[PDB]
């Protein structure tokens, strides 16, 4: 039940282990039945800001005149 | 074009020749409750055309000295035809809205109105007692309320007003008004447009709620750039508010609710 | 939590396309990038928004309460659960209208002799009992309620690493409401003014219950005080409807204000 | 449309919402020297973005009594940032230009400005001595010069002015102004447009020349229809001139040139 | 971190190749080996340079600060983060101009009664809060800043193994600069001498922020002092541009000197 | 997600385990998502000192005359 993800290496050691292998991976295993007990995975996604930045009914191009 | 539109709901139609597009809040169009999100088990009532139509609330007048206006939904529509009837006869109710604000002037007038639709628009009170505003004052109905230029604490201990004291630059809630643009909005700049149109989906942490106990949306109108004309220190232009509920569905029918007033 | 787009090189322009001009009346923000108004070079973008994700923004244990017990009714204390007793976490949560997450509670317990030269006591054990709205609240530091046959309790031994427990999403709605524009009651026509009156913006009188804390050891005449600092961290976070942040000082559980109403300093219009 | 444009050069952008198209002189867009037309053998310097950008020269004011204005290129840009530096450090220099003249008013104003780009715009002097205008007077820089309504001969023999005396209807050179339309131009008629935009290629009988000794283009602005407003005998509207050099390449680097002044 | 080459046997020579002669004016070092100037035998080399790798050279926890707090404003202390408060680690880092690495911080906490025969206190808990440049600095040992809703804090219980945390590469440049030949400001022509003046070799006024340390327990009239010794170890190390090491005593954060300017002893030219 | 490397045995025990098998290997597993939390692998490489010892433009042989 182990989950193996890879790390985003910031500072690199003068090793090939700093660039590949299990040496740039980390392992995770959940010990509790309730999902609330789990830690945060932090592999979180993003989205389009459009719902806030452009909640416009009739879609407009920036090059084209906004007021038409 | 971006400027000419026609909105038809039920037996009511609105036309405009100077629009600046329309905003659909959070990109969500109003919809009915899906079976996967349903909660009350009884068969809902959906008045449809009888309730989902354009209702014109009272016209307010904009002057050089105006600070702003506010309304609460569904509150402002509680006395509107069959929408109000269904609201009071049912324990639970849900609805989206099409808010159409109207304000025409001339090519020699200036001014800009910021029209904001705020989910859970809680306003600040007038006393040192927290959350002291009473039901009757929080729910003015179609006449709504007004913003003030400053905070004035109610000191009458014998007869506290128990009312709101929404200061304009503090957006009536302790936040800076310039940041209110994070909420769905449009601007009625007199040199550009006649109106502002916002389509609001139902927003809440529940699928359906009590319309009498809870107001889902708040409409705030603030003069961003004050009204000015030619050389007439004296200038008044009306601001009419027309709102239409959408996808109305009510649950929990019983005897009618008659809330306490004034 | 990802990458940002590269900057593409952009040369001069002489066209009928004018991205610089717009009309903010529509309610939209102009999505311009540097290459729209100036000549740009190609830049391979390596910066990411990994730390500004909704999760990383809240992934910190914030203090929400400091419960105090004097082991010489103060032999036990009760804290009504809330996030509004402090200001820092509260302000961050209020950037949004609704939220849904799990909670991690860490308890830092400290104690000391009030007297520099008097008294002595053996190591203390604390009991932190959660009293869900409805359960009987302790009247004495040692009455029957402390049997916890159903209420969750945490027994902490002084000196051990801070205690920590996780709580699931416990709301009765599909999300927690940071703002509730309404009342719990509707006053009906005809009833006395005393009737149907409730607080504005308040839901249940007892939303999440409270914590009852006590020292389990038999109290000695020695003067001692203990403090349990409660730290809470939202994990597995989802938030809805952004709002402008609090600009003036908080004045209670509501959006009420009173004191620091003039937050901005003076600065000349033409002063850099 | 013919009326809305955006020009971007280097770190500068110009927008207009009331254009009347743009003119590309002789249908030629500026370009660099080709190997088949090359003359100096040394490697050229091409500042690119540092020199090829929009520089705004001083704003002049149009009144009912104005006769006209003139500038010389590259002269008017000799003190403009890194363009001027490269001009003075090199023996030879070549450049094209994008001239953007700006002039806005209102719907109740009238007037028309003729904007002409003239290759080898030689002007008439003030004395009986031929070709007597001195270097310092012929090269005013960014402030340029003005047209006059009549010829006035300088008679001070002790201290001759040695200046130009450009009479407006004689186009400052002994030709009728109405025929100046054979030169690339645009007209800023207040009831139609805000500006005039002209793209000028390098014109000369050589591929490259001395920018300090020789002015390739001349910009002449003449009020074709005088400025008039409502009933205000008093009316002044500014005319701003923004020019951007294009395809700059210099040859013959040495120590900097410091020309004599005033 | 590897092997050294074997010595190959080398016999006598009588040739026109003269590796012994050179010209150091070129700026190069003569790459001779023993077999170039003497007769050698074959030796199979087994020694390696495993311990002199840049990583192994720095793989040690060095003391960079000793923060002191007197639990009877001294109830809390603030330390501006730096590696120049001590000399040993600083001198090693300065063998290079630039560096890039992660950091491991270990905190050794000690405490004691000032009085041999007076006072008593229960076990202490410490809070080590990191205040990034910009965050509010504590004014009192118990003001709102200690809520740490966003600042990273470490709560240490006296007597527990030394606390330890890791910090990523946090520089705003692509590498840390051990030397900066410049200023943060350029004085412009015309401005008052008070204007545009800044320290030579200084970048930001607040590079990495600081640490705020306090004892969380309520202070007792007893006289107590605690010291937090901060140990830092660079891990995942990369360094650029070697420099000669510091020969004279340090005189501040800069390369300034003043005192021990005559480091070398006397020795006869012809004395072994 | 375990990384298994071999040790460089210095002092050898009078065992065959001191010369072979998993007995001369060591195992590693990363427990943290951030690479900063990782220990140093210490399997670090070396390089040519030439950039410092001989930063000369025109390469020269030691046997051959430096000044030519
Ligand atoms: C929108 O932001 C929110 C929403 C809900 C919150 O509190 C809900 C809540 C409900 C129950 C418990 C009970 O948790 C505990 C238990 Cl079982 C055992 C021991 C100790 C505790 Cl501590 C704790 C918090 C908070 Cl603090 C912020
Ligand atoms: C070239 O050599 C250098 C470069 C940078 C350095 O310091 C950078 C630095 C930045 C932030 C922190 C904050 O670290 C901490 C945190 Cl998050 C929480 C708790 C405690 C600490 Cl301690 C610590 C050090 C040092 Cl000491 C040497």
């Amino acid at each position: 039940g182990a989950q193996v993800s890879s790390q985003k290496v910031g500072a690199h050691e003068n090793s090939n282990r700093a660039y590949g292998g299990s040496t740039i991976n980390y392992t995770t295993i959940n010990y509790y039945r309730d999902s609330a007990s789990n830690a945060a995975s932090k592999q979180d996604f993003a989205q389009d800001p459009s719902k806030f930045t452009e909640p416009i009914k009739d879609v407009l191009i920036k090059t084209a005149p906004t007021l038409n | 074009s971006v400027r000419v539109m026609q909105l038809t709901l039920g037996n009511s139609t609105i036309t405009t020749q100077e629009a600046a597009n329309s905003v659909v809040a959070y990109g969500r169009w109003p919809e009915y409750i899906k079976d996967s999100e349903a909660n009350p088990v009884d068969q809902p009532t959906e008045p449809d055309v009888a309730a989902c139509r354009f209702y014109t609330l009272d016209t307010v007048t904009w002057r050089k000295e105006s600070r702003g206006w506010w309304w609460k939904l569904p509150d402002a529509l509680k006395d509107m035809g069959l929408f109000g009837q269904n609201m009071f006869y049912h324990y639970l109710g849900r609805a989206g809205y099409t808010v159409h604000v109207q304000c025409n002037a001339s090519k020699f007038h200036q001014g800009a109105l910021g029209v904001f639709a705020v989910p859970e628009m809680c306003l600040a009170g007038d006393s040192t007692t927290h959350m002291f505003t009473k039901y009757e004052n929080a729910n003015p109905g179609e006449k709504g309320g007004e913003f003030k230029g400053s905070f004035t604490l109610d000191t009458n201990a014998t007869n506290p007003a128990r009312n709101f004291c929404p200061v304009d630059y503090l957006f009536g809630s302790g936040v800076l008004a310039g940041n209110a643009f994070v909420y769905p909005h449009q601007i009625i700049n007199l040199r550009t447009n006649n109106c502002a149109t916002l389509v609001l989906p139902y927003v809440n942490s529940l699928s359906i709620d009590s319309m009498t106990k809870h107001n889902n949306w708040g409409i705030a109108i603030l003069p961003l750039a004050p009204l000015d004309f030619a050389t007439e220190s004296s200038t008044e232009i009306p601001i009419t508010l027309t709102i239409a509920p959408m996808c109305c569905e009510f649950n929990g029918l019983r005897n009618i609710t008659v809330p306490r007033t004034q | 939590a990802n990458n940002l787009p590269d900057t593409q090189s952009s040369g001069p322009a002489h066209s009928k396309e004018t991205p610089a001009l717009t009309a903010v009346e529509t309610g939209a923000t102009n999505p311009l990038v540097p290459s729209d108004t100036v000549q740009t070079r190609h830049v391979i973008q390596k910066r990411t928004r990994s730390e500004s994700t909704v999760e990383s923004f809240f992934a910190r244990g914030a203090c929400v309460a400091i419960i105090e017990v004097d082991n010489d009714s103060k032999l036990f204390s009760v804290w009504k659960i809330t996030y509004k007793d402090t200001v820092q976490l509260r302000r961050k949560l209020e950037f949004f209208t609704y939220s849904r997450f799990d909670m991690e509670f860490t308890f830092v317990v400290t104690s000391n002799y009030t007297d520099a030269n008097n008294g002595h006591a053996l190591n203390q054990v604390y009991q932190i009992m959660y009293i869900p709205p409805g359960a009987p609240i302790p009247g004495k530091w040692n009455d029957y309620t402390w049997q916890t046959s159903s209420n969750p309790s945490v027994f902490y031994t002084y000196g051990a690493p801070p205690a920590r427990i996780s709580v699931p999403y416990v709301g009765i709605a599909n999300a927690y409401s940071h703002f509730y524009d309404g009342f719990a009651k509707v006053p009906l026509a005809g009833q006395a003014s005393t009737e149907g009156d409730s607080l504005y913006g308040a839901a249940s009188l007892n939303d999440f219950g409270s914590l009852a804390v006590r020292v389990v050891n038999d109290h000695n005449p020695t003067k001692l005080t203990s403090k349990i600092r409660v730290y809470m961290k939202p994990k597995h976070v989802r938030v809805w409807c952004p709002r402008p942040p609090r600009a003036v000082p908080y004045y209670g559980p509501g959006v009420d204000y009173k004191d620091g109403l003039a937050p901005l300093p003076g600065k000349g219009l033409t002063t850099y």
